[PDB]
Parts: structure tokens; C-alpha cells; sequence
């Protein structure tokens, strides 16, 4: 059984799939994340119905 | 019972596979078992115009056809004129118009006739499809609503090719007063043959259910289940591969060839696409894509798993020793 | 007189044949293959091991021989190592699968048209209906049934027959048990004994591998009448009374890529190394002289074939673009098969016979190393009667006493705690030549996998040897000349047509592939 | 390869197993494989005093003994005298003495040979054993360091009675020189057919692995694996008779008949004491007493647990269908 157990994790040890590694995301009870968010809720509707004005101004940049 | 066999976009495999039949074998069956086989391309006495009134007969009613055995796809290029197969004067697809028509029966025997087969992999240069399924979809060439004088749709022996039984004992049940025996399943095929898997029977399934797996070909497959390493289709295959043996000898799946599903109206899997070939598809290296049938993928893997904690010695060890 | 048979049946696929007859014989024939399936379309861009899977779909009957010169593509694409076991396995699946064939063929495809009604007058004529009617000649049952034995051999090492793949790059899938190559010796010789001695030949297999002439194989039949009334004794005598020693002459050139390798000597296939460690032998036997294969002088032209292309086309480079037959047909194709031809040095690119009789030519060269088949019955029997009907089935039948002896040996010769695969590289680019001899011939792919994939796939046939259709040149393939010069006593059965094509073997369905 | 069959305490099943030999056939095999049987109860012409003429040649070295076959067990009862078994004028256990000790190649085919089988079972009135074992203990008749003249113990060919190919096989390989390729295991069974389980092949096993029960005989036994409710012993014994087939056709198991375990040396196990006969023993009417080979109660219970959670609904209905 403990071969079994070793053969199963020396199975689990040839992972061969996606990882990565990042440490760091400091400074968010700092940011307004309630604050920003009371500003997003009263843009939203505003944000969504300016979609074609704000893709017309990218879409000059993208030049 | 007169017998007609034809051939499309065959290999002419599934006849072998047939000549290949034993209890009956293939000369008893044509002789003893009141099966008079009016032609057949391999093994018809007719040719030219002779053949062609044997065919013409059958085909406008002027002599009965109990069953029209089709061997091969039905070749519909170019342009859904079939003359990439022209047999006897016609397109292949029109003479199986008018016989599918005339027979009391229609069989089609290997996945070509059943479901379009490897010539209808893509891109299906012959423009092939099966009798009554193209693939999984059902329709076909007839169309889904086919049905023989006797009421039955396409009789589909599927297989690449059939093995012998699987039409002979069918045969032997028609001209046995069995008819009514033969119970078709979703994809009408025999139940009797069709109900288990290639797995049932397989002599790695003790392997399979401790999730020990062949690790290579030759003398690696005197042990191990060839499922996960080889793309084995065995659990998600209905065939009775290992119930009926092939040449009453063996099946790929004893001898270590791993069961390519070629009963199953998908064959060949995954179009043979690269990587498909002899391996198993797996997710994050370790899953499995395909469970075998009716499992899920976290109770088959928590079985896995835990089949492979409890797994008895000689389960890991060479079994089929010199 | 214009004849078009359809179907010109018992050829393992869609033949019809047209010839023109004078005066009661053939003066010109063509022969169209009439159904496509364009596997080597298909396998572009699959798996670089779907050839595995779907050559041997080209053909029930000879789809080993197509596993086997498969795996040999891969092998040699991807360079790798065969270990002993593994070419013994392939050879005797190979050899089996022949065996199979030999009397089905015989019994099931050709020998039923001796019973035709044109030789009626035949003093045989009576014993030839008993013998060989089809589904109730006394010969024709058991060796129809007793076919079955040699692939049930070849499923005990492969799985099953048809459609097994178990012939991998690396060597084979299945690890034989003792038990399995004991019931396959017992297999093999139940059959050998059973029909290749008691029923073909009514004698041994050594015996008949004695005769070394044309003269040794009369006397031989005349020998006692075992050998005399043998379905081989018979059949000789048939042919000889009813004049199937007469016609089917032929192209007079064969080819034979051979098959059959010594384990020791193709341990690590390569395409240079092929021909010296065949022991079937390779040869081109052109203009009456003895030439080495080489696959780089294969082209396929495509001329009278229902495919584009201007140019004969080796097959590393080789194209299947199918036109719609009634275009071709405006152009002058009439055919499905492709044209293979060969270039041979003073003659230029010719149709070579394919078959067991370019087998027993090749046999029949000097320099035969140990391990190679050295046979010179064949270029006796060729420089004493020519090729025929009777002469080219002679060769397809002499193949079964040396075939089963081979495979015998080879049974002996497996050593069963040695290894039958090596893992090989699959490598992401590679160029492969797999070939054998199937039952009717050269069958050879020519692979070229790039990216992990098949970038080309060309499989060239016997039969597409045989039965391909007039080149470029307009000169005609094997099985169309050996047509030409064929009696024809009855337009509305011209069984002669049907011996000619059916003494090939011919098999359609291979040869379009 | 000179051959002497002798019957002790048998029944004749394995000599008739023989004759079922296929692939060779009894015949081809005594004749075609140069096997030079001597003599057989059941199929040696010579009666009386010529019979008693070649038994005394091979017992007393005037004529090479190649292989013994012993069939049936060596009865030494009454008072080891062994005249239960009296054979061409002496015990049979005598000649058995004789023959053994002349043998290049001693096989016992056969439980009742090998092991002592039914005969032996108690009260063993005939003083039943086998050649060199008593059940499991190794030593029978012959003793545990009993060799023949080409250096084997008895090869001990089991079952009850063995399958045809087990002793045809082996028979071939001496024949056609590949008596080195033989290895016998613990039990001198022939690894090459007792390496696998008689469950190595059984068309239940996808069943055994879901832990779905085969409830009743007849139709019942169109699912389902015999193990948990007809004591199965498939996967405690060690056989191929699901890798070969019996008769070519089936095998107990297969066919709906629990194994009997009759390759092992216990057989019939637990003396077909009341209870045990087609049932499975069980502790708290739910563990069985018995667990695969290799396993133990916890994890196979565990696993068994497990699997009959994970249990597909084609494992619960019926495969083996009209
Ligand atoms: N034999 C055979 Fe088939 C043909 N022609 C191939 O290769
Ligand atoms: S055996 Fe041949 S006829 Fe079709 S079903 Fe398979 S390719
Ligand atoms: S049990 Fe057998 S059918 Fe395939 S999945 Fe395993 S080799
Ligand atoms: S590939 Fe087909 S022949 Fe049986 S072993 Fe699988 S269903
Ligand atoms: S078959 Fe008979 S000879 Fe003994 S081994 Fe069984 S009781
Ligand atoms: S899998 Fe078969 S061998 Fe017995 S234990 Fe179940 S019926
Ligand atoms: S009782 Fe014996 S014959 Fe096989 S199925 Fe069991 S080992
Ligand atoms: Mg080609
Ligand atoms: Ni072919």
C-alpha cells in the first residue's frame, strides 16, 4: 500500500501543467475598493451607454 | 432465403471477416442453413451481364430478396452522383436504393455500411455514408425512416470489419425462425453482441479496476489495462470482442492492441487526428478526456484513485507470462 | 467486337473490363477500376501512426500485408529499432495472412470459373465441377473453410484478422505466451496438413519444394496419383488440357519488393538496407535480366487515371486529386487505378507484373544470400512455357509450401523472453518506405511525416501494379497486356477475361485505395 | 516422444478434456507432433498381457518413457496397501512408483493427480493423493523432492479436469522444442496458463469491479458477478479459463456457474461442506470471508464501497441479453 501510495504521488510529482508564480498584492485596504466602487455603480449606466462613444475615440488611437 | 451482398466502399474485410466464420462456418451457412446467396462480389460465380440480371431481378421484384447484405459505404462523390463507385452499370448508391427497396431485409455489415466508416473520415473524399447513419447521426443514405418489407430498419453489424458471428449467428437466427429473437439497440445493432463491451470479457479488466496500466507495447502488455496509455475505447465500446473472440483465438485488447471502438459509429475516433493514435487523451496529464460509459469523471477518478491505493501486488506484475 | 463486362467479379472490388475482340481473341483491353475511396486523401494530416489504422482498411484480404509494410514506413521514418521477435511476428502475420489467401483465392475467386460451360468437353470437365463448384465442390469447401486457419494464427500474435494494427513502429503490440505459439504451430500444421498437403498438393510440402523444373513439376504430377489427383496435380493437368498454359501471357517483367525480413539483418529498418535483409526476395525481372528494387524508380502515372497530374510522380511526391470520371472519361481516363510504372535502365518507365510469380522471378536471381529465398523453379518455368494463366497460379500456390515452412521456422525461431517492441522516437519529420509482398504483390507506402503529422501518404498496390491503366505512353499495364491475346469463346460469359484478371489475384479494392 | 497415460483414482474428465483438444486435436497431437503414445486405459489397443508387456518395458527401463501422464489420484488405501486401485496385476500406486521413477517427464493432469482432488476429500476412503502433493502440501505420493530424469518435479497440470490445451500445449512445447520455455509455479502449474485468474477473462468482471451482484441462477446470471452471492473463487484461483475458453466456447463463469477454484489445490475448497456449495461465505453477512487474491477486508471492502457508489447503471441491468 505504501508502494501504491509512492506510485500515486511520484504520479502527482509529474505534474506537467500550467503554473506560475506571483507574491505580491500590497496596499488594498489603502484603496477605496468601497469608494471606487459607490463611483463605478453611479458611472456604470453612464460607462455602458458611452461604449460607442469610447470604441469612436479608441478606435482613433488605434492609428 | 435468397441473400444478396453488395459492396461499396468496402475493403471487402467484413466478408473476410465472414469467410472467416465458424459454427457455422461460411460454406455451411450458404449450403446448409437454407441461405441462397444469389451474388456476391467476392465470391458470386456471375459476371458482366449475367450478374447484372441476377442484380436487376432482385432489384425490380421479378425474384425475392430476403436480405440485401451491404459491405462498404455508400459513395455519394462526386457531387451526389456516387460515380466514384459505378458497379454494374450504375452508381453503387442507386442499386442500393432499389435493393435496400426490394430486400426483406437490409444489413449493413462493417462501420463503412453502418455508419460511413474510415472512408467517411474527413474529408470524406468519396463522399461516403452508411446505410441508414452517417456517423452517429442517424439517416444515412436511406434516410431514418428506412425501413425493410419485414418492418426493420437497417440491421447494423457494425465493426471494422464485422466479426464473422456477428452477422452468422444473426443469419443462422433468421433462417432459424429467430427473427423475432434479434432485439436491436439505439444504432440498430444486435443486442445479443452489442450489449456488453469490448471490455466485457477483456483479460485486462482485473488491471483496469486497480487502474494498472500497460506502459508500452511488446512485452509491456504482459500486464496493465490498455485504457490508460493506448487510447483503449474497450469501456466506451459495445462489441463482444472478448466475449466472442476473433478467430476464436483472441481480441486486439488481449493480445494488447488497445480497442479502437470500431463498433462504436464515431470509428474511427477523433478522425485519427494527431496525438489520437494509441494514446489516451488526458486532461492536466492525468484525467482521462473519456470515462468509460456511464461514469462520470470525479466518481471514476475517486474509484481510480482509490483502486489504485488498494491494489494487490500481482495486479502491478507481468501476467500474461511466456 | 466491343465487349464491356460489368462486374468482372471475384477481384476483391469494382473491375469492369473492356476489350476488343477479334476473330475470337482479345486485341486491346482496358481495365477501369470503378470505385474510389482515397484513403491516402484521408490520411493527410492525421496521426504519423494512422497509416496503422487505416491502411489495412484499404483491404480485408490482404490488410495485414498493408499493416506490415505500414509499420515498416514508420519504422524506417522514424528510424526505428525492430528488436528479433518483432520481425518474426511480422513475418509470420505477413506469411499467414498469404496463407489465407492462397487457397481462398483459389478455391473462393478463381478456381470456380473452371467449371465454366467452355470446358464442358474437357475430359476434367466432370472431376473440375466436383472439385471446384462453387459452395459444394469437394475441394472448394475445404479449402474455402480451412483458409481461416493460417489468420487465426496471425490473430493469435496480432488480436485478430481482418483489422488488427498491432504491427508498430518499434515492433509489435502483443507479447506472445508459449501457449500462443504453440497453437499457432498447431494451427499451421492442422492446415499444411490438412489442406496444403492432403488437398493441394497430395503430397509434402518438402516433396513439392523438390521440384526444381517445368519437367520436375510434370513429373511430379505424374509422379503416383496422390500427386496426380491433388487439387495441384488436377489443376496442372486442367490447365494443360483446357489451355490456360496458353494465354495470359503478360508483360513478361516483374516486380517484387519482397518481404519477409531476416530478423538479424533489418533490426533497424532503413529504406538502403531493405533489399539485404529481405528474405523474400526483391527483383525486377525486365527484358529477360535480373534488376535490384529500388523505390526511387516507382513512378505512378495518372494519364488514363481518374486524377489530376500531367507528369509521372514518385510517390514521396505523390498527389491523389480524383477528377469526376465523366470529365476523365472526356479525357481519355477510364480508370481509378493509378498507373505505377518503373524505370528500368534501356527500357525506361514499364508496368511490371506484381505477384507470386514476380516473387518466384525474383527468387530465381543469382547472388542469393543465406537467409534469401533461392528458387530457381520459376525462371525454369518461365524460360520453358512463359508466364500464363496456369504459370502465374502455379507461382501464387508454389508460395504456400515455402510460405508455411518459412513461417514454421520462424515460429521456432521466436524467443520468447526477448523483447517485441522497442519504444521508439516518434519523430516530428521523418520519410518512410514500407513495403512487402502481399499475396498479390509489391505493396509499398511511401510516407512523409512533417509536423508530427502525415504530410504524404501514397500507397501503391499489386493489383494497382497489375491493373493499372495505360501510362503516358499509352503502353498497357500487366493485367490489360495479359488480356490481350485471350480467347474469347463466349461474349456473354468470356471466363477468359476473368481467369486472366483473376490469375493476378487481382484486388480492386486495393488497387484504388 | 514416447507417452504412458495412466488412470489412478480418476474419473476420466481429464482424458476426455484431452480428446476435446483442438489446435492440435488428440489426433494430430499423438501422431503429427511425434508424440509416440504409448498406451491409455481409454484409447491403447493392447488389453491384458501385451498391455501389462509395455507398462513393465517402461517401468523396468527396456524401452525410454518420455512423459508419464497420471490422471486420477494415487490411491493407497486400504492400509496403504493400495489395493483400491488395482491395475495389470499390482497397485496402482505401484506402478506409479515405477513409471514415475522411469519418466524423463512426470505430468499429473488433473486435480485427483496433482492435488489429490475430489477422492481426497474426507473422508478419503481411498487414501487418495496426489503425485506430489496432498491438497496444498507440497509431497503427495511421490514426495517433495521427487524429480524426473530431465531434472522436473511432476508437472502438475490442475483442474478438475484440466482443459484440454493446458496438457496439449505443454505437450506441443516438449514436441516442438520448447520445454525450456515451460515455468511452473509454486504449485508446478504451468505459469504460461496459471499465472492469470480464472476471473482474467470473465465477462463479469466489469461487474466484480462495480461490486454488482449476480442474484439468482438462469436469467439472473445475465449480470452480475458470481462472487458476492455463489462464491465465486474467479478471482482467488488461478486458471486461464477465461483467457482460453472451454470447449472453445465459454467457461463457467462465463456461462453463469461460479468458479470452483478446481486449478487450486484445495478443491473441492472447504470440502463442499453445507454452506459453502454455489454460495459465498460471509462475516456479518455482508464482508466476504474470502477476498481476492492480494487484497485484504479493509481495502477491498473500501474499494468495494467505493465502487458500488461509483457503479454505472449498465453495471446494475442486464448485458448478457437474448
Ligand atoms: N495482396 C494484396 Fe492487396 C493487392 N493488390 C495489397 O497490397
Ligand atoms: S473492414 Fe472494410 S468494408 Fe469498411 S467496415 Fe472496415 S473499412
Ligand atoms: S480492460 Fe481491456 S478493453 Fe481496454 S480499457 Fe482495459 S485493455
Ligand atoms: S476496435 Fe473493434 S473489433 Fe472489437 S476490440 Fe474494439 S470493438
Ligand atoms: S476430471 Fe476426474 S480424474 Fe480427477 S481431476 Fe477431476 S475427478
Ligand atoms: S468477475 Fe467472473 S471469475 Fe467470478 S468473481 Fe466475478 S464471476
Ligand atoms: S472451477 Fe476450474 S475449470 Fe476454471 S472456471 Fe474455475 S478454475
Ligand atoms: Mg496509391
Ligand atoms: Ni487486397
Amino acid at each position: 500500500i505504501a508502494n501504491n501510495l509512492t506510485s500515486a504521488i511520484g504520479e502527482l510529482k509529474a505534474l506537467n501543467a500550467a503554473d506560475t508564480p506571483i507574491p505580491a498584492l500590497a496596499a488594498l485596504k489603502d484603496v477605496d475598493l468601497a469608494g471606487l466602487a459607490n463611483s463605478l455603480a453611479t458611472l456604470s449606466g453612464g460607462l455602458v451607454k458611452a461604449t460607442p462613444a469610447l470604441n469612436a475615440v479608441l478606435d482613433s488611437l488605434t492609428d | 432465403a435468397s441473400v444478396l451482398w453488395f459492396q461499396g466502399g468496402a475493403c471487402s474485410g467484413n466478408t473476410m471477416s465472414f469467410l472467416n466464420a465458424d459454427e457455422p462456418n461460411v460454406v455451411d451457412l450458404i449450403v446448409d442453413f437454407g441461405l441462397d446467396l444469389l451474388w456476391h462480389p467476392s465470391l458470386g460465380l456471375e459476371l458482366g451481364n449475367n450478374a447484372q440480371k441476377v442484380f436487376w431481378d432482385c432489384a425490380k421484384g421479378e425474384r425475392p430478396l430476403d436480405i440485401f447484405v451491404f459491405e462498404g459505404t455508400v459513395i455519394e462523390a462526386p457531387n451526389g452522383t456516387g460515380q466514384m463507385d459505378m458497379f454494374a452499370g450504375r452508381p453503387m448508391k442507386d442499386w442500393v436504393t432499389d435493393l435496400a427497396g426490394a430486400a426483406q431485409i437490409v444489413v449493413a455489415i462493417g462501420d463503412c455500411a453502418c455508419f460511413g466508416g474510415i472512408p467517411a473520415m474527413e474529408p470524406n473524399p468519396s463522399g461516403s455514408t452508411g446505410l441508414q447513419f452517417h456517423k452517429r447521426e442517424k439517416g444515412g443514405f436511406l434516410g431514418p425512416d428506412f425501413r425493410s418489407k419485414m418492418g426493420l430498419p437497417v440491421i447494423n453489424v457494425p465493426g471494422c470489419p464485422a466479426h464473422p458471428d456477428w452477422i452468422t449467428q444473426i443469419l443462422v437466427a433468421l433462417a432459424t425462425g429467430r427473427a423475432g429473437d434479434i432485439t436491436l439497440d439505439d444504432l440498430h445493432r444486435p443486442e445479443t453482441f452489442f450489449k456488453t463491451f469490448t471490455q466485457t470479457g477483456c483479460t485486462r479488466v482485473q488491471f483496469f479496476e486497480y487502474k494498472q496500466s500497460t506502459l508500452s507495447f511488446g512485452e509491456g502488455t504482459r500486464t496493465g489495462c490498455l485504457f490508460y496509455e493506448f487510447g483503449c475505447r474497450g469501456p466506451m465500446t459495445h462489441s463482444p470482442c472478448n466475449r466472442i473472440l476473433w478467430n476464436r483465438q483472441s481480441s486486439k485488447t488481449r493480445a494488447g492492441m488497445p480497442c479502437l471502438g470500431c463498433t462504436e459509429p464515431e470509428f474511427p475516433h477523433f478522425d485519427l487526428a494527431p496525438g489520437t493514435v494509441f494514446k489516451t487523451q488526458k486532461v492536466s496529464g492525468m484525467i482521462p478526456k473519456e470515462v468509460p460509459e456511464g461514469t462520470d469523471h470525479l466518481t471514476y477518478m475517486g474509484l481510480a484513485a482509490a483502486a489504485r491505493i488498494a491494489a494487490p501486488q500481482w495486479s502491478k506484475e507481468d501476467m500474461f507470462v511466456v | 467486337l466491343d465487349l464491356f463486362v460489368s462486374p468482372l467479379g471475384r477481384v476483391e472490388g469494382d473491375l469492369d473490363v473492356r476489350v476488343t475482340i477479334n476473330d475470337g481473341v482479345v486485341t486491346s483491353a482496358w481495365t477501369e477500376a470503378a470505385m474510389f475511396r482515397g484513403f491516402e486523401i484521408i490520411l493527410r494530416g492525421k496521426d504519423p501512426q494512422a497509416g496503422l489504422i487505416v491502411c489495412p482498411r484499404i483491404c480485408g484480404i490482404c490488410g495485414g500485408s498493408h499493416l506490415y509494410k505500414s509499420a515498416y514506413a514508420l519504422d524506417t521514418a522514424w528510424r526505428t529499432h525492430m528488436p528479433p521477435n518483432a520481425t518474426l511476428i511480422r513475418n509470420i502475420c505477413q506469411a499467414c495472412e498469404t496463407l489465407q489467401s492462397i487457397p481462398r483465392y483459389f478455391y473462393a475467386l478463381f478456381a470456380i470459373d473452371l467449371t465454366n460451360k467452355n470446358y464442358a468437353k474437357s475430359k476434367l470437365y466432370d472431376e473440375a465441377v466436383r472439385r471446384f463448384a462453387p459452395y459444394v465442390g469437394t475441394s472448394y469447401q475445404p479449402g474455402v473453410v480451412l483458409s481461416a486457419k493460417p489468420v487465426e494464427v496471425y490473430a493469435i500474435f496480432g488480436g485478430q484478422w481482418p483489422x488488427s494494427s498491432f504491427m508498430v513502429p518499434g515492433g509489435v503490440m502483443s507479447a506472445p505466451t508459449l501457449s500462443d505459439v504453440t497453437r499457432a504451430i498447431a494451427i499451421l500444421e492442422h492446415w499444411n496438413d490438412n489442406w496444403l498437403e492432403k488437398q493441394w498438393l497430395g503430397c509434402s510440402v518438402d516433396r513439392w519444394l523438390e521440384n526444381k523444373t517445368w519437367n520436375d513439376v510434370l513429373a511430379w504430377v505424374d509422379e503416383n496419383e496422390s500427386q496426380y489427383n491433388s487439387d495441384c496435380g488436377f489443376f496442372i493437368r486442367y490447365c494443360l488440357d483446357v489451355g490456360l498454359d496458353k494465354y495470359g501471357q503478360g508483360v513478361g517483367n516483374y516486380l517484387a519488393t519482397g518481404t519477409y525480413f531476416e530478423p538479424s539483418l533489418y533490426e533497424n529498418p532503413t529504406i538502403e538496407g531493405r533489399n539485404a535483409a529481405l528474405i523474400g526476395r526483391s527483383g525486377v525481372f525486365a527484358d529477360g535480366r535480373y534488376f535490384e528494387f529500388d523505390q526511387a524508380n516507382v513512378t505512378e502515372d495518372v494519364t488514363h487515371s481518374f486524377y489530376e497530374g500531367n507528369r509521372p510522380l514518385h510517390p514521396f511526391e505523390g498527389e491523389t486529386i480524383p477528377v469526376n470520371p465523366e470529365d476523365g472519361r472526356r479525357q481519355g481516363k477510364y480508370s481509378w487505378a493509378k498507373s505505377p510504372r518503373y524505370a528500368v535502365p534501356g527500357l525506361g518507365n514499364v508496368p511490371l507484373e506484381t505477384g507470386p510469380l514476380a516473387r518466384r522471378m525474383a527468387a530465381s536471381a543469382p547472388d542469393a544470400e543465406t537467409h534469401q529465398d533461392d528458387d530457381p523453379l520459376f525462371a525454369d518455368i518461365y524460360n520453358a512455357i512463359g508466364p500464363s494463366v496456369m504459370v502465374r497460379q502455379l507461382a501464387r500456390m508454389h508460395e504456400g509450401p515455402k510460405y508455411y515452412k518459412w513461417v514454421r521456422q520462424w515460429l521456432d525461431d521466436l524467443e520468447l523472453k526477448e523483447s517485441f517492441y522497442t519504444k521508439p522516437v516518434e519523430y516530428a519529420e521523418g520519410k518512410g518506405f514500407g513495403s512487402t509482398e502481399a499475396a498479390r504483390g509489391a505493396l509499398s507506402d511511401w510516407i512523409v511525416i512533417e509536423d508530427s503529422k502525415i504530410k504524404n501518404y501514397q500507397v501503391v498496390t499489386p493489383t494497382a501494379w497489375n491493373i493499372g491503366p495505360r501510362d503516358a505512353s499509352e503502353v498497357l499495364g500487366p493485367i490489360e497486356q495479359a488480356l490481350v491475346g485471350s480467347p474469347i469463346v463466349d461474349a456473354e460469359d468470356p471466363v477468359e477475361l476473368g481467369h486472366v484478371a483473376r490469375s493476378f489475384d487481382s484486388c480492386l479494392v486495393c488497387t484504388v485505395h
